[PDB]
RNA sequence: UUGACAUUGUGAAGAGACAUAGUUUC
RNA sequence: GUUCUUUGUAAAGUGCCUUCGAAGAGUCGAGUUGUUUGGGAAUGCAGCUCUAAGUGGGUGGUAAAUUCCAUCUAAAGCUAA
RNA sequence: UUGACCUCAAAUCAGGUAGGAGUACCCGCUGAACUUAAGCAUAUCAAUAAGCGGAGGAAAAGAAACCAACCGGGAUUGCCUUAGUAACGGCGAGUGAAGCGGCAAAAGCUCAAAUUUGAAAUCUGGUACCUUCGGUGCCCGAGUUGUAAUUUGGAGAGGG
C-alpha cells in the first residue's frame, strides 16, 4: 500500500515498515481440488441436468445469454449466480453438441 | 478408492443397497476408471464369501 | 470413499435419478406411522458428517410434522382484545418444523438424547426427517471420550430447549452485529438492558 | 433501593481529617470534649516507640 | 432530611399547601410531554423553539470516534511542555534546537488559531492545523509537521 | 403536564422496573470474595504467575491508534522468531493467538524482543520431582511493562520549506475528492476514436 | 369463494415457437 | 514426599526439498407473507415458492449495474472462570 | 430340503433409562389487556403478566462465515463507559442498541470429508479367574451401508 504519512488525502495513514504475513490455508476454502473435479464432473454426466437447466440451455441457443440471464436470475438467487450459471451452461453445449 | 487408482481387475457391485446412492455412481466410475464391473445378484452372498452378513461390494 | 459421491448426488435435487428416489421414498415414509424407527441412516453421508457413527448407542428416527402456518387457535377466530393482535390465519411459529421434529421424537424416546437431525422428503402435507440420537446409558457412549460429554445432565433434552443445531438457529445465536438482540439469548439480553443498576457510592 | 453511602470528594475528605488532626492539640478542644487531660503533661502528647 | 422538609410545617394545615379550589389531583395536564401541540404548546415554543419536526439528513450507525478530533488552540500550545523543561525553551528561542510537541501523543487532533504565542520557534507536529494557526506559528519561526 | 422553563428529561420507568432494580450491597463481599479467589489460586498454582504473557499490540481506529496496548496472544509468527512453538510457549505461560497477524515490523521486533526477555527473566522446573522452590512472582503484567514507544527527541532543527502544512491537506483532500471524476475524464477522452 | 404455485406422474390427438425436422407449453 | 514396575524393537517435537491440500445442500441465497428489532428500499425468526457455487461463499447498517478493496470461512460439535 | 439376508414382530426374555416434584436464578414456546398518548385504532404498557415444554449448581454463551477501515484488533460472559447517543416513532406520546476504551475472569479445542487394505487394527454383552469406578482369557454379538489409529484449516497429508 504505502501510506501517505498524513491524515487525509488518498493512501492516508501512518508510514511503517511493513511485513505482508504468511498466508491463512483458510483463506483457500474455495480452491477446486483434483478431488472434487472429478467427482463434480462425475456425478453430473451420471445425474444429468434438471428441468431449469434444460429449459435454460435451450433459452439459450434460441434467445442468447441475455434472456438467459434475465430468467436465471428469477430462477436462482440473483444476477451473479445467474451470470456464472448461463456460463457453466454455455460450456455445456461447447463441449458437447460441439466440439 | 481403488477404482479410482486403478488397482481394480473385477468389481462385483450388489443389486440391493437400500440406500442404492451407495452404489449407482459405481457403474459409472467403473467405466470412466476403466475397470471391468458386474452387478451380481445376492449383496448377502457377498457377505458370506468375505465372512460378514452382507458386503455391498466385494 | 463412497462419501464424497452420496453428498456431490444430493445436491441434485431435481435430477431425473434423485425425482425418482424421492418420489418413491415419499410413499412409504407416509406409509408407516409418524414417528417410527429407522433400521439405518438413509443418508448415511448426511448422518455421518453430523456426529452419527454406525455403533451401539446411536439411534436414528424418521418424523412427519404438518407443513404450513400455525393457525392460533382461539376459538371461532374470537381474538378479543387490539386489532393488530386480531390475527388467526398468516401466523408463523418462530421454531422451525425440524425442531418439533426433534421435540416429539426426543418424547418418544424419552432415555435417548437427541444429537442432530436432517431433512429426507416432503410431500404438500409433511415434511419428512431423520433424528439421530444417542442412548447415554450405554457403554459404548458412556466410554468413547468423544461423545460421552452428551451424558452430563446438563443435556437432558436439549431439542425442547433448543440447543440442538436448528434450535441455535431459531434462538438466532450467532455473532456479530446482525445478531445483537438475540445472542447472548434474546430474553437475557433484554433484561440486562432493562435492569437499573444502582451502586453504593451513586455514580 | 433508596441512597444508603454518601459520597464525599476525596479533598476535602483530607481537609476534614487534617482539621481534626490539628485539633487534638488545642487542650481547650480536647478538654471540651470530654478527655480528662488537666493532669497530663503536655499536648500533643507523644510517648516512647517503645509503647 | 425529612425535618427540614415543607411537609413538616404544613401538618394541621388542611391542605398540604395545595390549594382548597384547585386541590392536588392525579395529572390535569396529562401525563409527560403530552400535549406539546394543543395545550402546553404556548410553552413549548418559547422553551423550546424548534422541538417539533427534523431536519437534515440521517446516519445510519454512524460510530463517534470516526470524527474524533480535539482542539487545541495557539492559547495554550506551550502547555504541552511541563514547566520546567518549559521555561528552558522559551529563552534560546532558536533554529537547529526547538521544541517538537507531538499533539497527537498530547490527546489532540487539530491545532487552531486562538492568539499570542510568543516568537519563540516551535517544530508542531498534529494531524490538522487551522490556515492561521499555521500562519502564526511561522511567524515565529517555527513549522508544522504533519502526522497521521 | 409542561411547564416552566426546564429541560426536556427523557426517564425510561414505563416498564415494571421496580422489578429490575440491582442495587450492589455487595460491592464489599465480592470484593474480598475476589480477593481470596486470587489467593487462593496463586496457592493452587504453585509458583506460576496467575497470569500470561501479552504482546505489545496497537490499539484501533482512528482515536485510540496512537497508544499501544497489550494484546491477546503472541502469532504463530512471533513465536517462532522467539525459537519455540506454539504448543510448548502455551505451557510456559505465554499466550499465544492463532489470529493475529503481523503487518508491522516495530510491533513484530517488540513481542520478538518480549518473548527473549521473558524466557531469560523466567526458570522452569524439570519435569521429573525436585520442584526447587522459587518463591511466585504474582505478576507478569507488572515484571514486563508495555510502555510508549519513543517516536522522536525534545528539540531539532526548524526545516522549512514552506509548503504550508495546512494548504498540504487542503490539496490532498481535493486529489481524493476528484479522483473518480479525473478518471471517467481520462476513460472518456481515450474514447477519442 | 375464486386464481396461481406446490403435492403432480404416463399415453395419445389437437393447438402453440428457433421461423414446415422435435426439446417444450396449454 | 517416598516406593514398585519401564511402558518400547513404542510414542512426540523440530529444519530443508517436492507433490498435494479432501473442508458440512431443500442448505447458503432469492421472492413473498407474518412477527420482531434501534436496524431505517427491510434486525432477527418462521411458513410457502424458487434454489446455488468452488480464484467459491458470507459480511462490509441506502435499493441497483459495473470495477475493485478489506475481512472472515456458514449450513456439524465440546469447554472451566 | 436346508442355511443365510433385509425388513417387521413377540416374550413377566437379560440389563437399563424416562415420567412426578420443585422452579429464586437459567434455556425455549406461547401470549394479553388495564395503562400512556389528556379522546383513539399504528404506538405504548411489553417482545411484560397469566398458559406450555426443558436444565443446572449455575444455566446460556464461547474459539469468529467477529469486529473493523486503524500503525488495525482477535473465543465467550460480565461491570464502568459508550448513551438517553446513532437510530425507531400518528418523527406524536414514546422508544433505543453497537464498534472502540478501562476493569473482572481468562483456555482452549474435535468431528465430517483420506486405502489399515501386508491383514477391523474398534466395540456392547456373556462367562471364568483377578489386585473390581476396572484388568485379563475365551465365546456369542456389533460392525465394511465403516467400528480404530491418522488429520481439523492456526492447518495438515504423501514422498525425499
Ligand atoms: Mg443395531
Ligand atoms: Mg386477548
Ligand atoms: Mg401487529
Ligand atoms: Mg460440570
Ligand atoms: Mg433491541
Ligand atoms: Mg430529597
Ligand atoms: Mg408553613
Ligand atoms: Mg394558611
Ligand atoms: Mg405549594
Ligand atoms: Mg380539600
Ligand atoms: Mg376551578
Ligand atoms: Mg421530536
Ligand atoms: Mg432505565
Ligand atoms: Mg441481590
Ligand atoms: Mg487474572
Ligand atoms: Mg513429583
Ligand atoms: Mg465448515
Ligand atoms: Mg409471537
Ligand atoms: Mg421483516
Ligand atoms: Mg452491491
Ligand atoms: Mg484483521
Ligand atoms: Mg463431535
Ligand atoms: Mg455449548
Ligand atoms: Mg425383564
Ligand atoms: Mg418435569
Ligand atoms: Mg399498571
Ligand atoms: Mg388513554
Ligand atoms: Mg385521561
Ligand atoms: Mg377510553
Ligand atoms: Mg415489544
Ligand atoms: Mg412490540
Ligand atoms: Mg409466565
Ligand atoms: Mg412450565
Ligand atoms: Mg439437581
Ligand atoms: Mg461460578
Ligand atoms: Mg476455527
Ligand atoms: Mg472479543
Ligand atoms: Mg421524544
Ligand atoms: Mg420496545
Amino acid at each position: 500500500t504505502v501510506k501517505t504519512g498524513i491524515a487525509i488525502g488518498l493512501n492516508k495513514g501512518k508510514k511503517v515498515t511493513s511485513m505482508t504475513p504468511a498466508p491463512k490455508i483458510s483463506y483457500k476454502k474455495g480452491a477446486a481440488s483434483n478431488r472434487t473435479k472429478f467427482v463434480r464432473s462425475l456425478v453430473r454426466e451420471i445425474a444429468g441436468l434438471s428441468p431449469y437447466e434444460r429449459r435454460l440451455i435451450d433459452l439459450i441457443r434460441n434467445s442468447g445469454e441475455k434472456r438467459a440471464r434475465k430468467v436465471a436470475k428469477k430462477r436462482l438467487g440473483s444476477f451473479t449466480r445467474a451470470k456464472a450459471k448461463v456460463e457453466e451452461m454455455n460450456n455445456i453445449i461447447a463441449a458437447s453438441r460441439r466440439h | 478408492a481403488l477404482i479410482e487408482n486403478k488397482k481394480a481387475k473385477l468389481v462385483l457391485i450388489a443389486n440391493d443397497v437400500d440406500p442404492i446412492e451407495l452404489v449407482v455412481f459405481l457403474p459409472a466410475l467403473c467405466k470412466k476408471m476403466g475397470v471391468p464391473y458386474a452387478i451380481v445378484k445376492g449383496k448377502a452372498r457377498l457377505g458370506t464369501l468375505v465372512n460378514q452378513k452382507t458386503s455391498a461390494v466385494a | 470413499g463412497a462419501y464424497k459421491y452420496l453428498e456431490e448426488l444430493q445436491r441434485k435435487k431435481q435430477s431425473d435419478v434423485l425425482r425418482f428416489l424421492q418420489r418413491v421414498r415419499v410413499w412409504e415414509y407416509r406409509q408407516k406411522n409418524v414417528i417410527h424407527r429407522a433400521a439405518r441412516p438413509t443418508r448415511p453421508d448426511k448422518a455421518r458428517r453430523l456426529g452419527y457413527k454406525a455403533k451401539q448407542g446411536f439411534v436414528i428416527y424418521r418424523v412427519r410434522v404438518r407443513r404450513g402456518n400455525r393457525k392460533r387457535p382461539v376459538p371461532k377466530g374470537a381474538t378479543y382484545g387490539k386489532p393488530t393482535n386480531q390475527g388467526v390465519n398468516e401466523l408463523k411459529y418462530q421454531r422451525s418444523l425440524r425442531a418439533t421434529a426433534e421435540e416429539r421424537v426426543g418424547r418418544r424416546a424419552a432415555n435417548l438424547r437427541v444429537l442432530n437431525s436432517y431433512w429426507v422428503n416432503q410431500d404438500s402435507t409433511y415434511k419428512y426427517f431423520e433424528v439421530i440420537l444417542v442412548d447415554p446409558q450405554h457403554k459404548a457412549i458412556r466410554r468413547d471420550a468423544r461423545y460421552n460429554w452428551i451424558c452430563d445432565p446438563v443435556h437432558k433434552h436439549r431439542e425442547a430447549r433448543g440447543l440442538t443445531a436448528t434450535g441455535k438457529k431459531s434462538r438466532g445465536i450467532n455473532k456479530g452485529h446482525k445478531f445483537n438482540n438475540t445472542k447472548a439469548g434474546r430474553r437475557k439480553t433484554w433484561k440486562r438492558q432493562n435492569t437499573l443498576s444502582l451502586w453504593r457510592y451513586r455514580k | 433501593w433508596r441512597k444508603w453511602n454518601v459520597k464525599v470528594n476525596h479533598n476535602e475528605k483530607r481537609y476534614a481529617t487534617a482539621s481534626a488532626i490539628a485539633a487534638t492539640a488545642v487542650a481547650s478542644l480536647v478538654l471540651a470534649r470530654g478527655h480528662r487531660v488537666e493532669k497530663i503533661p503536655e499536648i500533643p502528647l507523644v510517648v516512647s516507640t517503645d509503647l | 432530611p425529612s425535618r427540614f422538609t415543607k411537609t413538616r410545617k404544613h401538618r394541621g394545615h388542611v391542605s398540604a399547601g395545595k390549594g382548597r379550589i384547585g386541590k392536588h389531583r392525579k395529572h390535569p395536564g396529562g401525563r409527560g410531554m403530552a400535549g406539546g401541540q394543543h395545550h402546553h404548546r404556548i410553552n413549548m415554543d418559547k422553551y423550546h423553539p424548534g422541538y417539533f419536526g427534523k431536519v437534515g439528513m440521517r446516519y445510519f450507525h454512524k460510530q463517534q470516534a470516526h470524527f474524533w478530533k480535539p482542539v487545541l488552540n495557539l492559547d495554550k500550545l506551550w502547555t504541552l511542555i511541563p514547566e520546567d523543561k518549559r521555561d528552558q525553551y522559551l529563552k534560546s528561542a532558536s533554529k537547529e534546537t526547538a521544541p517538537v510537541i507531538d499533539t497527537l501523543a498530547a490527546g489532540y487532533g487539530k491545532i487552531l488559531g486562538k492568539g499570542r504565542i510568543p516568537n519563540v520557534p516551535v517544530i508542531v507536529k498534529a494531524r490538522f492545523v487551522s490556515k492561521l494557526a499555521e500562519e502564526k506559528i511561522r511567524a515565529a519561526g517555527g513549522v508544522v509537521e504533519l502526522i497521521a | 403536564a409542561i411547564s416552566k422553563n426546564l429541560p426536556i428529561l427523557k426517564n425510561h420507568f414505563r416498564k415494571h422496573w421496580q422489578e429490575r432494580v440491582k442495587v450492589h450491597f455487595d460491592q464489599a463481599g465480592k470484593k474480598v470474595s475476589r480477593r481470596n479467589a486470587r489467593a487462593t489460586r496463586a496457592a493452587k498454582i504453585a509458583p506460576r504467575p496467575l497470569d500470561l504473557l501479552r504482546p505489545v499490540v496497537r490499539a484501533p481506529t482512528v482515536k485510540y491508534n496512537r497508544k499501544v496496548r497489550a494484546g491477546r496472544g503472541f502469532t504463530l509468527a512471533e513465536v517462532k522468531a522467539a525459537g519455540l512453538t506454539a504448543a510448548y510457549a502455551r505451557t510456559i505461560g505465554i499466550a499465544v493467538d492463532h489470529r493475529r497477524q503481523n503487518r508491522n515490523q516495530e510491533i513484530f521486533d517488540a513481542n520478538v524482543q518480549r518473548l527473549k526477555e521473558y524466557q531469560s527473566k523466567i526458570i522452569v522446573f524439570p519435569r521429573n520431582g525436585k520442584a526447587p522452590e522459587a518463591e511466585q512472582v504474582l505478576s507478569a503484567a507488572a515484571t514486563f511493562p508495555i510502555a510508549q514507544p519513543a517516536t522522536d527527541v525534545e528539540a531539532r532543527a526548524v526545516q522549512d520549506n514552506g509548503e504550508s502544512a495546512f494548504r498540504t491537506l487542503r490539496l490532498a483532500r481535493s486529489e481524493k475528492k476528484f479522483r473518480g471524476i479525473r478518471e471517467k475524464r481520462a476513460r472518456e477522452k481515450a474514447e477519442a476514436e
